[PDB]
This record gives structure tokens, C-alpha cells and sequence, in this order.
């Protein structure tokens, strides 16, 4: 029917807290 | 102070394992992320905590108002005059050098602070520094290049932009501080007191609902070491 | 053009989905009369 | 030119950059501003253009020697959209072919 999308993970990256 | 208890808490549904099971680390990486989030989360209330109500309601303090008592609210609870809450004789505020004349640019208004909130033989520490979000730091350097200024003032007002100083003082970033406001303090002088012992960390794997769930009660205490050396404004209508 | 990055992905079509999550997790309840309600905040959303 | 909207292309920028982008990436070295030549040529008009003192017109030279717009190195690439200025870090522009 439509061609499987294919996937990746990207984690999305928070606020930098060093603070 | 009384290091009270924190509820952070943690579902992943069966379902959303299961539709996500094709990526290996998926649950690991979840984990992660809500470590560095439980971290942030930490810091958020040390800011947004204005009380730690019985009930937290999600939607009523998405900021996390009613939680603890962050270190803002200890001022203003412990020493309220280190709270500029107002300027002078504005309306219940703290304007800037547009409307009239109180307190001109930011600078002026962290230079007060040090100068007649802080304790004096802190004013004068060189580790003194001013913590402040994103809004009222960039928007203090924007009017360096937004009035037209000449090239020697455009290499000033770039060197300027560099330096993080707000007046005289270092500044830092710092997500999800109260918008309109300001708090300069040494970073020294902040504290967490969580009560030893008090990491009530399980780990549950409650089929009951059908979730792997996850508790840690964190016993914790947002705490100014010394109210000599912490100052603040709120309500710094930054007016543009 | 030589800054720009060259990927040979083998399919016409993709996504690549970020793994964030909802916003501040940690809060407090008094489990006198309640229960710790947890709650999931882990959200995702792909670019294709 | 009216009023105070942004100011000159710098003040724009910046708060583009400090508004817009990321605030954790607000701050990367490699955030590059992409904008057309045409543009930069605009914006670096006006140091040359309204009659400014001596020490002021060997300052406007330093500047036009630094590309940097905003506080950001821009990078003039061509057929860019006229009255535009992206920003970002020169490896977010991916071709997957």
C-alpha cells in the first residue's frame, strides 16, 4: 500500500542544568 | 527548616514499552532522561516553590509553586526587606528609566541591591553573583545594539555582550527562574539539605496496572545559608 | 555546500522522533487521605 | 529608520538568537548566522554611509573586517532568500540523499 517509514530515536536534550 | 518530603514519581505503561519495543534501549534511555529531569525538576522549585501544599494540582502551578519553599520564597517569608518587592513610589512594581526616571537601566537596580540590600562586607565579596533566567539578561544587552549605536560603541556593546556581568556582578543562567526577577547572592550560599536516609527509591513493577512505576520520596530543604549576602527584586517591569 | 552534511539514508521517506518529556515531574502529596498518583510525562514527537 | 523595532539588523539577531534559538544553544561558537550577501552588504552600509568622525571610520573598517553580525559569524551564501537571516549551527543543514 505506502512504503514502511522508517525510524530513528533521537533523545531530546533537557535544559543544561549545572547550575 | 523542615526537610519535608518530595513525591517525584514515574510511570511507563506496558503500552508504551510494548509499541516501542523495536528500539532496544528505549526504556534506558527514558530512564535517563527523567534523571536529568528529576535534577532540573530539583532546581525548578528552589526558584517556583512558593509552598508546599498537602495536594500538588499539575494544572493549577505547572511551575511547581506549591511543592516547597524555594530559596526566593525564604526571602520572602525570612527578611522580607531583602525583597525589593516595589521601586520607588512606582505601582506596585519595579519600573525602568522608561517610564520617567527609577532606577534607570538594570545595571543601576543590581548595583542598588548590592549596595543597600546586601549585607556590607558581602557587597564588596568578589564572589558575589547574580542569578538571573533568559528574559531580563538578554533583554538587558538588547538595548546596547537596538538604540543605533556608532562602530566603536558596536565593538564596546559586543565586548560588553560577553562579558555575563549584569552592573558589576557576574551573572549565570538559570532555567525556569521567576520572570521579572532577580536574586544576587553568592552560589555558595544556597544549599540543598536533604535528609540523609531519606532516598525512599523502589521500584515497582506494578502489574496491577499495568505500568513499571518508580518512587522516590526525597526529603529535601530548600535554605539560605545566610541572609546577609541575598538580595532581590521582583516585579522588574523591564519596559521596552 | 561543503559545510552542509551528505547522509545516504536507504529509503525514500523517515523520521527521526525526539524522545523528551512533558515538563516537571517531581511534586509532593500527603498520602494521609491520597495516593502518590504518579503520572507520565514522557512524550515524543518525530520529524519526517 | 522609524520608531524602534528592532533597531539596526544587530539588535534583530540578537534577539533572534537569544528568543528563538534554544537557550542551552543559544551559546554554541559554531551558531553561525546565514544570511545573503545582498543583506550584509545592507547592514554595513549605514558605518560608511552617515559621515562619521575619523576614529569612528577606522572602527567602522575593523567591523566590516569582522563578519560577525550580531555577535554571531554570518555566512554569506548565495541565492539567499532576499529580506531573510537564518541562524543555526552549519551542521543542523542536512541533505539526506
Amino acid at each position: 500500500v505506502a512504503p514502511s517509514v522508517q525510524q530513528k530515536l533521537e533523545t531530546k536534550v533537557q535544559e543544561s542544568s549545572d547550575f | 527548616y523542615r526537610c519535608e518530603q518530595t513525591n517525584s514519581d514515574t510511570h511507563i505503561t506496558y503500552q508504551k514499552l510494548d509499541a516501542w519495543a523495536k528500539f532496544a534501549d528505549f526504556q534506558t534511555r527514558i530512564r535517563d532522561a527523567i534523571i536529568k529531569r528529576q535534577a532540573l525538576d530539583r532546581i525548578m522549585i528552589g526558584f517556583n516553590g512558593v509552598s508546599r501544599a498537602a495536594t500538588s494540582d499539575r494544572v493549577a502551578n505547572p511551575m511547581l509553586q506549591d511543592v516547597n519553599k524555594g530559596w526566593l520564597q525564604n526571602l520572602r517569608e525570612q527578611a522580607p526587606q531583602r525583597v525589593m518587592k516595589e521601586g520607588k513610589a512606582a505601582a506596585g512594581k519595579i519600573t525602568v528609566g522608561g517610564a520617567g526616571a527609577d532606577y534607570g537601566n538594570l545595571d543601576a537596580l543590581v548595583y542598588d541591591i548590592t549596595n543597600h540590600l546586601v549585607e556590607p562586607w558581602y557587597a564588596e565579596d568578589p564572589d558575589l553573583v547574580v542569578v538571573c533566567g533568559r528574559n531580563l539578561l538578554s533583554d538587558k544587552y538588547f538595548p546596547l545594539v537596538n538604540r543605533d549605536r556608532d562602530p566603536v560603541q558596536q565593538i564596546a556593546a559586543d565586548l560588553i555582550i560577553s562579558q555575563k556581568r549584569i552592573g558589576n556582578l557576574p551573572a549565570i543562567r538559570v532555567p525556569y527562574f521567576p520572570a521579572n526577577g532577580l536574586l544576587v547572592t553568592r552560589l555558595d550560599n544556597l544549599s540543598i539539605y536533604y535528609q540523609e536516609g531519606g532516598r525512599r527509591r523502589t521500584i515497582l513493577d506494578n502489574a496491577k496496572r499495568d505500568r513499571i512505576e518508580n518512587y522516590e520520596s526525597s526529603n529535601d530543604a530548600y535554605v539560605i545559608e545566610d541572609l546577609a549576602c541575598a538580595a532581590m527584586a521582583e516585579n522588574i517591569a523591564l519596559a521596552a | 555546500l561543503k559545510s552542509i552534511n551528505f547522509y545516504g539514508v536507504p529509503e525514500q521517506e523517515g523520521e527521526k522522533i525526539g524522545l523528551g518529556v512533558s515538563g516537571p515531574v517531581a511534586s509532593t502529596t500527603d498520602t494521609t487521605q491520597q495516593d502518590r498518583e504518579t503520572s507520565d510525562i514522557s512524550t515524543m514527537d518525530g520529524r519526517r
